[PDB]
C-alpha cells in the first residue's frame, strides 16, 4: 500500500496542549516535522493516559496500514503501546491492530486486513519510555487505496488562471475568467484574464480583455436570449460587460445605478436581467433591486428593497446580501429561495415588489449553500453555513415546490456538511453536489470534501461518487457540459498563497458507465432544429427509439451562484417517421427561460446522448 | 515532508 492522500483530512483528539506550546490534533496532517500533537499537560492536573487522536477522512476508503512519525525534538509523548480502531458510519468501531512501538524516533509502520473506514482512531496506551502521562505526533500517514466509482475523473487540466467563474458556449467551450491578474485580485484596474478550454481538443486560449473597463472578478453573470453572457459588478462595481460566443469577445454595457459585488443577477421571462444585493464592492448597504433591458439600461426597482433578502451574518450587510437563491417563476415573477431563512416572491413591473414566500422550513441561514432547479417549479438547496466566515456548514438539504404554491420540506442530509461547493442539474432529474468544506474560511483547503455526491429525486437519497484529487473550496466552480460530463475547477485565487488551483477535472458520471468500467452505448440525436419558439412543437430524430428528452439550460456560474441552469422534462408523442419524436416546449417563459439550452435523448435506462444546441425565443 | 523549524 502507498499512503492515501490526506486532502480534506480532519484530525481530531480526547485532549490536546495549546497552552505551553502548540499542541492541536490538526499539525499530525500539516505535514510539517516540527509541528506536533501533544496531549494536555497544562494546567495541572496534566491530562493522564490513554489519548486518542481521530482521522475524518471525508470518504471511505480502503485502509491497510497506518504510519506514525514521532517528534524529532525530544522523546516526551513517544507513543508505545498503541490500538487501532475503524468505523465506516462513525458510531460502531472495530479493533483492527493493537501492538507496541520502540523508544526511537524512527518512523513507525503498522499493517493489516484491509478494511471499509470513514474514520481511524489512534489509542495511545503508554509513553514508550514512562516518561510521563504523554502522547505526541507529528505526523499520521494511512496506507490503503481510494474508492473507484461510481463514476470516474478525467486527469487535471491545465489552466493558466485560477477559474473562478465560468459559463458554457456552444460548440463544447468553456469560458473561465479570474481578476486583473491569473492568481490574485484586487483594486479596480479595468482588465480580466481569461482563458477558453475547447472541449474537443484539451487546448486552451488566454485573453486579457482590457477592451470595456471591466475587471470582471465577483459580479453577477447571466445568459441573454440572443446567447450573449451579461456579466456586472465586480472589482469594478459599476461596469456591465456582454460577451459574444460568435465573436469571442466582450463589448461595454452600460453602467449600473448602483455599484455592486457578490450579488445575483438573473435573467427574467421577458429577458431582461435582474439584480438584487451585493455590498463587496461599491459601497456598504442599500442594493435594491434593478432590472436590465438592452433598450432602456438598468432602471431602478426601489420598491424592490433588499432587506428582504439580508440573513443575519455576523459580518452585517458586507455579506449579508450575498450571492442571493435567484429563479425566474411561472408568471414572470423572480421567486428568492435563500440564503437567509425568509424567502420572497419578487415583482419586477412598474417600481417592483415584494412578497413574503414565509421561511424555508426550519433552516437557518444557508450562505454559500446551493439552490437548483431539478425539474419544472422543483428546487433543491443544500450546504451553506449561517454565516460566511469561520462558519460551521451544514448537511442539511431542503426541496421547495413553487408550482402554484410555495412547500418546503427537509429531504435526506449530505453524508459530509458542505459550504463553497457547486450544484449541477443532470439531465437524468438527479442533482450532483461537488467541492466545499466543512468549516467555511475563505481561502482555505481545510476540511474540503472531496467525494461529490448525487441525489435522486426519486428516493430522496444522497450517493458519494468516485473522489477528485483537487480540493474544490472557495473561488472554485463546477457545471454541466453537453456531453454530460461535469466540469469541475478553481479555489483559491490569493496571491502568495499556498492553496491556488490554476486547474480543473471532469467528471463522468455513473449514467455513462457500464458495470465493469466501460462506456455505455449512448443514444443518438441524428436532427432537430437549431432555433425554437416557447410553446412550440419541435421534431426530433433519434438513432433508436426515444420518448424521454431533457431541456437543459446553459450554465454560468461564480462564488456558489448558478441562476442559469435549469431542467425541463419533455415526454415525446411518436410520429410517422423512423424514431422520430415531436416534443412541445412549455408555452410560459417563466418556465421556459429563453437562452441557450442542450437538448439530451434519455434511453430507456436513462443513459443521455450528447446534447445538441437550440436557442429558445 | 517538509519542516519549519523550532
Ligand atoms: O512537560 C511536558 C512538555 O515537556 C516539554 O519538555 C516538551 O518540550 C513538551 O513537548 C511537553 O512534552
Ligand atoms: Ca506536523
Amino acid at each position: 500500500s502507498g499512503p492515501l492522500p490526506r486532502d480534506g483530512w480532519l484530525a481530531s483528539a480526547s485532549d490536546q496542549e495549546t497552552a505551553n506550546e502548540n499542541g492541536r490534533a490538526a499539525n499530525v496532517l500539516d505535514g510539517d516535522a516540527a509541528t506536533l500533537w501533544h496531549s494536555r499537560y497544562s494546567p495541572a492536573p496534566a491530562a493522564p493516559l490513554p489519548h486518542t487522536l481521530t482521522i475524518d477522512m471525508g470518504v471511505v476508503n480502503q485502509v491497510a496500514g497506518l504510519r506514525y512519525l514521532p517528534r524529532f525534538d525530544n522523546m516526551n509523548g513517544r507513543v508505545g503501546g498503541y490500538s487501532i480502531h475503524a468505523s465506516s458510519n462513525g458510531t460502531s468501531w472495530n479493533l483492527l491492530a493493537r501492538g507496541t512501538w520502540a523508544d526511537n524516533a524512527d518512523e513507525k509502520t503498522v499493517t493489516f486486513a484491509a478494511a471499509s473506514a470513514r474514520y481511524i482512531r489512534l489509542t495511545a496506551s503508554t509513553e514508550a519510555g514512562n516518561r510521563g502521562p504523554w502522547s505526541s505526533a507529528a505526523e499520521i500517514n494511512l496506507l490503503g487505496t481510494p474508492p473507484k466509482g461510481p463514476g470516474t475523473w478525467s486527469p487535471t487540466v491545465n489552466f493558466p488562471l485560477v477559474p473562478a467563474a465560468a459559463a458554457l458556449l456552444p460548440g463544447n467551450r468553456l469560458l473561465t475568467w479570474s481578476a486583473y491578474s491569473p492568481i490574485t485580485f484586487g483594486g479596480e484596474t479595468g482588465i480580466t484574464q481569461s482563458a477558453i478550454l475547447d472541449l474537443n481538443t484539451g487546448a486552451v486560449s488566454q485573453a486579457e480583455v482590457a477592451n470595456t473597463g471591466h475587471d470582471m472578478f465577483c459580479p453577477g453573470t447571466s445568459l441573454l436570449p440572443d446567447g450573449r453572457i451579461l456579466v456586472s459588478g465586480g472589482s469594478n462595481s459599476e461596469k456591465t460587460s456582454l460577451f459574444s460566443p460568435a465573436t469571442n469577445t466582450w463589448a461595454p454595457g452600460p453602467d449600473m445605478n448602483v455599484g455592486r459585488g457578490y450579488q445575483s443577477n438573473v435573467t427574467t421571462s421577458t429577458g431582461e436581467v435582474f439584480t438584487l444585493g451585493g455590498s463587496w464592492s461599491g459601497g456598504l448597504g442599500s442594493k435594491h433591486g434593478e432590472i436590465w433591458s438592452s433598450t432602456g439600461g438598468w432602471r431602478p426597482l426601489p420598491d424592490v428593497p433588499v432587506d428582504s433578502i439580508l440573513t443575519d451574518d455576523p459580518g452585517g450587510e458586507f455579506r449579508s446580501d450575498n450571492h442571493a437563491w435567484l429563479f425566474s417563476a411561472a408568471g414572470g415573477r423572480v421567486f428568492h429561495a435563500g440564503p437567509s431563512r425568509e424567502m420572497n416572491w419578487i415583482s419586477t413591473a412598474g417600481t417592483g415588489s415584494v412578497t413574503s414566500a414565509g421561511t424555508r422550513a426550519d433552516s437557518a441561514d444557508a450562505m454559500n449553500g446551493n439552490a437548483v432547479m431539478y425539474d419544472v417549479g422543483k428546487i433543491l438547496t443544500m450546504g451553506g453555513a449561517p454565516g460566511y466566515d469561520n462558519s460551521d456548514a451544514t448537511a442539511r438539504a431542503y426541496t421547495i415546490d413553487i408550482n402554484n404554491g410555495v412547500d418546503v420540506a427537509r429531504t435526506s442530509d449530505m453524508a459530509v456538511s458542505r459550504s463553497f461547493a457547486n450544484g449541477v442539474a443532470l439531465p437524468d432529474g438527479q442533482v450532483l453536489v461537488v467541492g466545499g468544506q466543512a468549516h467555511a474560511v475563505p481561502f482555505t483547503d481545510t476540511g474540503a470534501r472531496m467525494a461529490p455526491e448525487l441525489w435522486n429525486p426519486a428516493t430522496e437519497e444522497w450517493t458519494a461518487m468516485a473522489p477528485m484529487a483537487v480540493p474544490r473550496t472557495y473561488h472554485s466552480v463546477a457545471l454541466l457540459l453537453a456531453d454530460g460530463r461535469v466540469f469541475v475547477g478553481g479555489g483559491g485565487l490569493c496571491g502568495t498563497c499556498t492553496t491556488n488551483h490554476l486547474d480543473g477535472e471532469i467528471f463522468t458520471p455513473p449514467y455513462l458507465l457500464n458495470a465493469d468500467g466501460s462506456a455505455r452505448t449512448r443514444p443518438t440525436i441524428v436532427d432537430a432544429p437549431a432555433t425554437a419558439t416557447a410553446g412550440s412543437k419541435i421534431s426530433v430524430t433519434t438513432g433508436s427509439k426515444i420518448s424521454k428528452f431533457s431541456l437543459m439550460r446553459m450554465s454560468s456560474v461564480t462564488h456558489t451562484v448558478n441562476t442559469d441552469q435549469r431542467r425541463i422534462p419533455l415526454t415525446a408523442t411518436g410520429t410517422y417517421g423512423n424514431n422520430t419524436a415531436t416534443l412541445t416546449l412549455p408555452a410560459d417563459r417563466g418556465v421556459l427561460v429563453p437562452g441557450a439550452y442542450m437538448l439530451f435523448a434519455m434511453d430507456g435506462n436513462g443513459v443521455p446522448s450528447v446534447a445538441t444546441t437550440i436557442q429558445i425565443s | 515532508s517538509h519542516s519549519s523549524g523550532a
